[PDB]
């Protein structure tokens, strides 16, 4: 539909937003996010492309917590999802100084959602070239969230974004149809760094570096922290071996 | 909103485009008629239903903006539904919380024809769709019925049709109307040039009608006021809409 | 209000109203001028202004802007009943910053002819002023109820230059309008 | 004229017949029938991603204690027009003391979607809306409201790609009937009425994870869980 | 006025005498001052009866919203927002608030809002001129994991005390019991409670 | 614009490795003394103690705004655990930013605040900032009654910094209980009950709760007779 | 305090304001023209508080100067004073009330008459045959009403003026170092002694 | 002042003296304070008559509004929400105490307002300068199972009282009964006590009592 | 953003002509003809209605002219709700122009205060202009009888005799062939009838086609209602 694409908030005599479609091949160009959601918490892991030597390992963080409880992952425009981070922030702090709990995860999303929704609505705005992985532990357990170009999410299993995500999904199914009972959080951070590096195996052309975070009621006390260290060793060790 | 800029424009010709495309929304819409009789108005409307499963009496296509003035339209009902809304709040804010009294029928005609002209030049909006019928008395205008149309002009009239039908239908009624017509006269007219242009189904459910007539101190909901009229409004039920079909 | 001093009454006959006021117009004890009318007219309603002659001043120039408004939208001169709904939502609207004024309204509806007079439509006598407490004592000794107009022009006149007699701070002159459907009548008062 | 709310020369708003198509892109149908004193919503759920959490995809909203809303069209929109609704309907028993009627909440949200007919800068939400509840003056109630900001109240409804077929059975069944409402005195037979018309219309079968159902009862607006639409419809299967 | 709320083994009770006064002056006999902000949320309300009256209202929206949003409110959050209002507004509004709630997990909770807007989590609280003259005899008396009969005797006695000895307070004395049952509103009329 | 329920005093002082601090749990209303759980000192990560006192409602504000401090401060931070976490001194200059903003709106934060923590390089600090957004440092602080009695008890431990080194724990925290003891025998809106905490350079933050006055002398109370000549 | 005086004769407005300005304990000046030309034809004087008056006047006077150039034409003195007089009645609702006192005299040249306007701070605006503010009408309008005649001429005006002068020199506690005397007529602005 | 509210078995009456004054002075002997807020909602004002009228106007106007925006018939509940929050907002400097009654499809109410917004619901309620008098009787003789001539009487009773031991308060009693299911009944001067006695004499002057300096006709 | 469908209104055109005014006058020249003659002793206002049905109250339409206050008068060329619009600013300016100097305004000061709202549609906001001419009557103490016409530009120009609206070229010639300088308003009548009848593009003028009015000498400001138009059409022998 040339016609109806030039600008936001227009639909196509089809009913379609051409601009949030565009938005989402912005995604489908960013590099691989998933999550896991396992008995008691949550398992996020990004690809993140080694573009030279001269970046420094471990340093260009992508992963972002929210509050003290929710971890943020997004595929695509990077900038675009910082800036949706920062707007969850800030609706978390809001919640929290009306309301003093912290924000529950669904709560969280809707206010997401909203915002992101919000910016398909004018032609003054753009969409968010970002698809976000977010969850983390409330009240009421785990919760896992994919948020499209569209505003549009739902509660996963498991979620991928970004080019490699057709091979996670297809892991992520395999996943779940093993595991019936719920992953462990320990067994679910090996997994995503497995998935990763399988959804490496497509857009080969650069190194990569693995960063995974979680938020685990027995392993953080329902606090999102990131993996590190040991932990994120033998989750590599067994991504390579699985594969080598 | 960064439509600032006007919507509405000449043409070369002097043309106000979307004024012509809103009067053409009108043309396509459901006919409604007014008549003026000596002693009252009558304004009908067919109600045509979009479901068989839909509560056409839940629709209102006449309305009351004041207990002496009614409207009816033809064209876009959501757009009618608005400009009943703010009629109404200025009828208020504009006369009664001053005057202690409502409008008379040609100044709030005015204040819905001013509602109107700015959607035909502010900033960012298109016109309105719809064309009015108003029907309404005031003590020393008395009986009055005018049609407001999308530019915001207006018109006085004895008799009107307004869209679909209009053409017909104001052909018929100068046939029929004339200086010594009874209220009664005026209904019957109305029910037969509404006959001529309805789809078929013609009774109380497909036909809304409401007069402009004599004070109705039962519809008052209070006694003891002697110098407090009862409305002049008064919508006509089904059964009495059938009961007048029958004797036609 | 005060500093200016004045009166104004108005009251009902068979068929008539009468308006009247002082016209000294004081700063405190200083007496400046006996030519401050204080009764307007805006086509045949008439209005009364006691209390501050600034906002006397300013009411007037309001209520004429108002009333010529609305005589050129309406097509027709507003009734009295009409003009004390407004005079009523005029002066609200300052309810903080009140104007310090007493109004009253007289007049004979046009289509009615029923007279009207209001400070309510307290159809008998109407109050206003430094002098109101006199002038109460006196309509309510003198009125009668239906007088003709010579005779409610006797009454007010007599009301008016008795109380003034005894307020330091009005007279200097009364004007009484004697109005009747058809006709006006202006009187001036001598006052001693 | 065809991207923004103006007329066209038929004087048409395209963007919002366009934005009725959107209506249908979730490919979703959706039935409302009224009882004695209730009113029911059934609603098909689509969930074919295997890692979807499918207790979170739901198109039924609960508004206010008194009113459910069913929406047709993208779930994004949806979220949009029921928090708005949300603020609405406490809004209105903070004004005015008591709960807003569903038929004077069908009535702001259509006038809001006029707004957007009308204003260029905002566009038409692609959605219906089915406001169902018992209200306290007008009995069980379902309003329906649309792009163009048209509502209107409602004997039964459907919306969707096959709401023909479900309608034309609905006033069949009336036909039949020659009532205003399903002769039944507790809700769950209302449900199952509106399920085995659903089966009807569409050929299909449903499992328990194949539907949702709201219930508004005059106490309260409630959503039934999984296992009470498979005792809907197991009893389906033995009346 | 005199306000208590007691939690006990089963919930909590809130207790409020009926006096409204305006000076020495019985403006109101039956005042109920037990006000609803949710099913089982709900406030003793002492000080200006407009401001918490308007506070309350402003509370019972807030929470509305809050559940169709996101479900049901904790007494902890209604505290929240009581004391958001009572303290950004602490220079204009005279509020004492009590708070009391019942939920399934932390089964009741007493919160008291004095004046300035902080926020006490108590076993139980007292509020209002009647309040000052029972301190002692609560301090004495109350003991946790009461019986339901146990604890209506007690805010019966204690604010048959407050009646006594305040002007301010008296008339009946009204209770709301919270707890997993439901709701029930009490009454006990002088002639019960001036015997104790 | 007027305090309703307060705390009142907070001391503190310095010793060779660290900081100590001690404040009561009492809630005042007026002479009331109405609410008896009320902890006035606020942990700030494991190297800072922020002690309050007077206006409760505005100390509850100032620990909601210490707790989103730490949470915005974790923000896009891999070392807010480490060399990036905050320090009291940036604790403190926020605070008292905070207040003396809050008083040039005449709209104060009606409290006094003492930040006692250790910095990342060892450093006691110990600092006060009031209502007014007036600040000092100084060995000892001490808040409202406490600067008029317990501040010249500390100050006979500490009286300049060269006695800092030559303080211990021990002697510390003796007189820090015993200049309570002497609050509870002449404040009447003190309580008996306690908070103290320890930040340590090597042992870190201790924080003792619960603790009460103890070793009261009351006994030559029996041999007072009326108020001169009563016999 | 400030004197202020104006009599309107038969062919013409006096005005008679007073020369002191005093700043707490001592006369600055003995000389001060407490006038303004509004018009060719129309004269204001101004009393009041200091700084107040002088900023009133220059502004009323750039006002009328405006109107005059837009116009081509000179306002009427009665459509000078009724702008001044809303101008005054404004400033009493104000945040800073313009504390002045003025009169207007003008000659209409369209009725061929002299006019005098007494407005005060709050905007009471009266028309009148002679006219003062403040204590100077205490001491002078017992002389003004004994002798005053609607049909003298100038020259009786000024005598009479000077009768009221030297009345306030005598009586009148303060010293306020004479006045200057404008005439308005149909000539236009004058100053005499 | 004295207004007064009455619930009964099937509805509710309120009841008012008709006396205005201006300090000491009566300015209006037959004052109208029973004001309409809607056909089956009136209230009654003490305090400042101008406020009164004021917020009765708007509230009414909005009321009416309202109704026809939900096409129901308006609920008591909405006026003095209304009222209540108009009330507070201007934080009693509005000086409106009121007496709130009516009939709505929730059936009968009755509630008073203060000029701070505060309010209460009651079986029965006075206000004004003459409530503690009309209170007297009320506590003296309401009851429970009161029928409408029951309650009309009391209601009219407890203004007497304070018609007659109010200076406030005087001349005659209006009032209006709002039962459930039927047309309001305003009672204008259902009670006229306070009658004046004939003069002695009629002091109505000769012609030309009155010096006249001067006639004109004025145009209109 | 909205740039797109903004159509540049307040640009000049290559010539420097304002197309919006050139096609607002376009519009103008459609307009039922509206006359002013500027006779010694006196103003005709008279003009053509253009809408005509046997059911239009043409007793109570007053859709051509307007009186602004007692001394001055508006005909009307064009868009009435835009005419409707100015009228009430115009009327507001006249009221505070006597509430300022107790004075009535001259009618220049009228006439230039509406034409500079005109023009300021023509040179910001991006609005279209109003699509509207006047002719202005009036008297006032400084120069009397004052014939003023207006346009959607906002030039102003003072006449002897003008016309406005469809026929204008017309009509002008057959001004300048009769009008004189000394001739009455009885005269003025005359010729503005005749002139109507001469360039109306019906087939006969008749007083329900007519709007008529007269300011004459105080002065005096006279709507005629119909019967007095068709006493005029027959004392002038046109019907």
């Amino acid at each position: 539909g040339t016609g109806y694409d030039l600008s936001n908030s227009v639909f196509s005599p089809d009913g379609r937003n051409f601009q949030v479609e565009y938005a989402v091949k912005a995604v489908e160009n960013g590099t691989t996010s998933i999550g896991i959601k396992c008995n008691d918490g949550v398992v996020f892991a990004v690809e993140k492309l080694i573009t030279s030597k001269l970046l420094v390992p471990q340093k260009n963080v992508k992963i972002q917590v929210v509050d003290r409880h929710i971890g943020c992952v997004y595929s695509g425009l990077i900038p675009d999802g910082r800036h949706l981070v920062n707007r969850g922030r800030e609706e978390a702090a809001s919640f929290k100084k009306l309301y003093k709990t912290p924000i529950p995860i669904p709560a969280f999303a809707d206010r997401l959602g909203q915002y992101v929704q919000a910016h398909t609505l004018y032609n003054s705005v753009r969409p968010f070239g970002v698809s976000t992985i977010f969850g983390g532990v409330d009240k009421n357990g785990a919760h896992l969230y994919m948020l499209e170009p569209s505003g549009s999410y739902w509660g996963y299993k498991g979620a991928a974004t970004g080019k490699g995500r057709q091979s996670a999904k297809a892991e992520l199914e395999k996943l779940v149809d093993h595991h019936p009972e719920g992953l462990s959080a320990r067994e679910a951070v090996k997994q995503a760094a497995k998935i990763i590096y399988l959804a490496h195996e497509d857009n080969k052309e650069k190194d990569f570096e693995l960063e995974i975070s979680w938020c685990s009621l027995s392993e953080t006390n329902g606090l999102h922290k990131f993996v590190k260290g040991d932990l994120l060793q033998e989750a590599i060790d067994f991504a390579q071996k699985e594969i080598n | 909103d960064r439509y600032s800029f006007s919507l509405t424009t000449f043409s070369p010709s002097g043309k106000l485009g979307q004024i012509d495309y809103a009067l053409t929304a009108v043309k396509q819409g459901v006919t409604s008629l007014g008549i003026k009789a000596t002693n009252g108005v009558v304004i009908a409307t067919e109600k045509k239903s979009s479901s068989p499963l839909a509560m056409s009496e839940t629709l209102s296509k006449v309305s009351l903006l004041t207990p002496d003035i009614g409207a009816v339209y033809s064209g876009m009902g959501p757009d009618y539904r608005v400009l009943v809304d703010k009629s109404r709040k200025v009828a208020h804010t504009s006369y009664k919380r001053i005057y202690g009294e409502y409008p008379p029928t040609k100044l709030l005609v005015s204040e819905v024809a001013k509602i109107m002209q700015e959607a035909t030049q502010s900033g960012g909006v298109r016109p309105f769709g719809v064309s009015l019928l108003i029907a309404g008395h005031d003590e020393f205008n008395g009986f009055s019925l005018y049609q407001v149309d999308p530019s915001g002009s207006y018109f006085p009239w004895k008799a009107t049709a307004i869209g679909k039908g209009s053409v017909a239908a104001k052909t018929f009624l100068e046939k029929r109307w004339n200086d010594e017509l009874e209220l009664e006269d005026a209904i019957h007219i109305a029910l037969l040039t509404l006959k001529e242009s309805v789809e078929g189904e013609f009774n109380g459910d497909t036909i809304e009608l409401a007069i402009i007539g004599d004070e109705n101190p039962d519809l008052l909901g209070y006694t003891g006021i002697p110098t407090d009229k009862g409305p002049r409004f008064r919508k006509l039920t089904s059964q009495e809409i059938n009961d007048r079909l029958e004797a036609l | 209000s005060s500093i200016n001093g004045g009166i104004v009454v108005a009251m009902t006959g068979k068929d008539c109203v009468a308006i009247a006021c002082d016209l000294r117009l004081g700063s405190q004890s200083l007496g400046v001028s006996n030519k401050f009318e204080k009764i307007f007219h805006y086509g045949h309603v008439f209005l009364g202004i006691t209390g501050l002659a600034t906002d006397v001043t300013t009411l007037n120039e309001m209520f004429r802007y108002k009333t010529n408004l609305y005589k050129l939208k309406e097509e027709r001169a507003i009734e009295p009943e009409t003009f004390t709904q407004l005079v009523s939502s005029s002066l609200y609207e300052r309810r903080f910053g009140p104007y310090f004024v007493g109004p009253v309204v007289a007049g004979i509806n046009s289509k009615s002819g029923k007279p009207f007079i209001a400070g309510d439509e307290a159809k008998d006598f109407i109050v206003s002023g430094t002098a109101s407490d006199q002038l109460f004592g006196m309509c309510e000794s003198l009125y009668e109820p239906n007088l003709e107009p010579e005779d409610l022009f006797e009454t007010i006149s007599q009301a008016l230059l008795n109380a003034a007699d005894r307020d330091a701070l009005s007279g200097w002159g009364a004007v009484v309008y004697i109005i009747k459907k058809d006709e006006v009548v202006k009187r001036y008062l001598k006052m001693r | 004229d065809r991207h923004i709310t103006i007329f066209s020369p038929e004087g048409r708003l395209y963007q919002v017949e366009y934005a009725f198509k959107a209506t249908n892109q979730t490919n979703i149908n959706s039935l409302a029938v009224r009882g004695k004193d209730c009113t029911v919503v059934i609603s098909q759920k689509k969930v074919p991603d295997k890692l979807l959490d499918p207790t979170t995809v739901s198109y039924i909203f609960c508004i206010s204690r008194t009113i459910g809303m069913v929406v047709n069209g993208p779930i994004p929109d949806a979220r949009n027009a029921a928090l708005r609704a949300k603020a609405e309907a406490a809004e209105f028993r903070y004004k005015y003391g008591y709960d807003m009627p569903c038929d004077v909440l069908a009535k702001r949200m259509a006038n809001l979607s006029q707004i957007y007919t009308q204003r260029a800068y905002m566009r038409p939400l692609g959605v219906i809306l089915t406001f169902v509840s018992v209200d306290e003056e007008l009995g069980p109630s379902i309003y329906k409201t649309d792009p163009a900001g048209y509502y209107v109240g409602y004997k039964a409804t459907a919306t969707g790609p096959k709401q023909q077929e479900i309608t034309t059975n609905l006033e069949n069944h009336f036909k039949k009937s020659k009532i205003d409402h399903i002769n039944e005195e507790s809700w769950e037979k209302v449900v199952e009425f509106a399920i085995t018309h659903m089966i009807d219309a569409l050929g299909t079968e449903f499992s328990k994870n194949d539907l949702e159902v709201g219930v508004a009862t005059k106490d309260k607006f409630f959503t039934l869980s999984a296992e009470n639409i498979e005792e809907r419809l197991v009893a389906i299967a033995e009346q | 006025t005199s306000i208590m709320a007691v939690t006990f083994k089963d919930g909590v009770i809130l207790g409020a005498d009926s006096r409204t006064t305006t000076g020495a002056y019985i403006a109101n006999r039956v005042t109920d001052k037990l006000t609803r902000v949710h099913d089982k949320i709900w406030c003793c309300r002492s000080g200006s009866a407009a401001d918490t009256q308007a506070i309350a209202d402003i509370v019972q929206y807030h929470l509305e919203l809050y559940t169709s949003q996101y479900g049901t409110p904790s007494t902890e959050t209604a505290a929240s927002v009581f004391k958001e209002l009572c303290y950004e507004n602490k220079d204009n509004l005279t509020a004492g608030i009590i708070v009391a709630g019942y939920d399934d997990k932390n089964k009741g909770e007493v919160y008291t809002i004095p004046l300035g807007g902080s926020v006490h989590k108590l076993p139980y609280a007292i509020a209002g001129s009647g309040s000052t003259f029972i301190y002692g005899y609560c301090d004495k008396n109350f003991r946790e994991n009461m019986s339901k009969e146990e604890t209506v005797d007690f805010i019966k006695h204690s604010l048959s005390q407050a009646i006594k000895w305040d002007g301010s307070s008296g008339g009946v004395i009204r209770m709301v019991v919270l707890t997993a049952a439901g709701v029930e509103r009490l009454i006990f009329y002088p002639d019960e409670y001036e015997q104790l | 614009q007027q305090p309703i329920v307060t705390g009142t005093s907070v001391i503190s002082m310095k010793y060779d490795n660290g900081v100590i601090i001690a404040a009561d749990n009492l809630g005042s209303y007026g002479s009331l003394l109405r609410f008896n759980g009320v902890e006035r000192l606020i942990p700030v990560g494991d190297n800072t103690v922020v002690g309050i006192s007077g206006d409760i409602s505005d100390m509850q504000h100032i620990e909601r705004l210490l707790k989103d401090l730490v949470t915005e401060n974790a923000y896009d931070n891999p070392l807010a655990d480490a060399e990036e976490a905050l320090e009291p001194s940036y604790i403190f200059e926020y605070l008292a930013t905070v207040m003396y903003q809050r008083r040039s709106k005449m709209n104060p934060l009606w409290n006094a605040i003492i930040v006692a923590g250790v910095q990342s390089n060892g450093d006691q600090f110990l600092r006060y900032v009031n209502l007014l957004g007036v600040t000092y440092s100084s060995p000892t602080l001490a808040t409202g009654f406490g600067a008029h009695m317990a501040n010249p008890l500390l100050r006979k431990v500490v009286d300049r910094e060269s006695d800092i080194p030559k303080t211990t724990v021990q002697v510390a925290e003796e007189a820090i209980v015993n200049a309570m003891r002497v609050l509870y025998y002449r404040d009447a809106r003190s309580s008996r009950n306690f908070s103290l905490a320890i930040i340590d350079k090597n042992t870190g933050l201790t924080f003792k709760k619960n603790l009460q006055v103890e070793n009261m002398k009351w006994d030559f109370a029996k041999d007072i007779k009326g108020y001169g000549t009563q016999k | 305090m400030d004197i202020i005086l104006g009599i309107r004769v038969q062919d013409s407005v006096i005005l008679a304001s007073s020369k002191a300005v005093t700043r707490g304990i001592s006369v600055l000046k003995d000389s001060d023209d407490k006038t303004r030309q509004l018009s060719p034809h129309t004269l204001m004087s101004f009393a009041g508080e200091a700084g107040d008056t002088v900023q009133f006047a220059e502004y009323i006077q750039a006002n009328i100067q405006l109107y005059s150039i837009r116009e081509d034409y000179e306002l009427s003195p009665q459509a000078v004073s009724s702008f001044v007089r809303q101008e005054l009645a404004k400033s009493i609702r104000s945040r800073r009330p313009y504390q002045v006192n003025v009169l207007i005299g003008g000659y209409d040249k369209k009725k061929n008459k002299p006019e005098l306007y007494q407005i005060d701070y709050l905007g009471t605006k009266v028309e009148l045959p002679y006219g003062a503010h403040g204590y100077s009408g205490f001491y002078t309008f017992s002389l003004l009403d004994h002798h005053y005649r609607p049909d003298m001429t100038t020259e009786e005006g000024l005598d009479l003026l000077k009768l009221c002068v030297q009345e306030l020199e005598k009586r009148m506690p303060m010293d306020f170092k004479g006045v200057i005397v404008k005439i308005v007529d149909k000539d236009g602005i004058r100053q005499v002694d | 002042t004295t207004i007064v509210g009455v619930k009964f078995n099937n509805g509710v009456v309120i009841a008012a003296d008709t006396r205005s004054t201006q300090g000491p002075i009566v300015a209006d002997k037959n004052c109208a304070k029973l004001h309409r807020i809607s056909p089956k909602i009136w209230c009654a004002g003490a305090g400042t008559a101008a406020d009164t009228e004021a917020v009765t106007q708007l509230i009414g106007s909005n009321i009416e509004l309202h109704s026809l925006y939900t096409s129901r018939e308006p609920r008591v509940v909405s006026a003095l929400q209304m009222l209540k929050q108009h009330l507070f907002k201007y934080q009693g400097h509005i000086g409106a105490y009121l007496i709130v009654a009516g009939v709505d499809p929730t059936g009968s109410h009755l509630f008073s307002i203060h000029a701070h917004g505060s309010t209460d619901v009651g079986y029965y309620l006075s206000l004004g300068s003459g409530s503690l008098a009309a209170m007297a009787v009320l506590e003296s003789h309401w009851k429970q199972d009161l029928t409408k001539e029951e309650a009309i009487k009391l209601a009219s009773d407890a203004i007497q009282a304070g018609i007659w031991n109010d200076l406030g308060s005087g001349s005659n009693v209006d009032v209006c009964v709002m039962e459930i299911g039927k047309d309001a009944e305003y009672l204008r001067n259902y009670l006229t006590p306070n009658v004046r006695e004939e003069k002695q004499k009629s002091y109505k002057f000769p012609r030309g009592t009155t010096a006249v300096l001067k006639e004109s006709i004025v145009n209109i | 953003g909205s740039r797109r469908y903004d159509s540049r209104t307040t640009i000049f055109s290559p010539e420097g002509r304002l197309y919006q005014v050139e096609y607002a006058l376009e519009s103008i020249s459609h307009a039922g003809t509206a006359i002013g003659i500027m006779a010694s002793d006196g103003i005709v206002l008279a003009a053509e209605r253009k809408v005509t049905s046997t059911l239009l109250e043409q007793d109570t339409s007053t859709e051509k002219l307007y009186k602004l206050n007692d001394k001055i008068a508006v005909a009307v060329a064009g868009l009435t709700a835009d005419a409707e619009i100015l009228i009430n600013t115009a009327r507001i300016h006249a009221q505070n122009y006597l509430k300022t100097y107790n004075e009535d305004i001259p009618v220049e000061i009228l006439v230039r205060r509406l034409s500079d709202i005109k023009q300021g549609y023509t040179q910001h906001g991006g609005l279209r202009p109003f699509g509207v001419s006047f002719i202005y009557a009036g008297y006032d103490d400084r120069y009397g009888y004052q014939l003023y016409t207006s346009n959607p530009s906002g030039n102003y120009t003072g006449w002897k005799a003008i016309s406005v609206g469809a026929n204008t070229s017309a009509a002008q010639t057959l001004l300048q062939m009769d009008y004189k300088d000394d001739m009455k308003v009885d005269d003025a009548i005359e010729l503005a009838l005749k002139t109507l009848s001469k360039t109306t593009d019906s087939s006969a003028l008749t007083y329900d086609r007519l709007e008529f009015a007269t300011i004459r000498k105080e002065v005096y400001q006279k709507i005629f209602k119909p019967q007095e138009i068709k006493d005029i059409l027959v004392k002038t022998g046109i019907t």
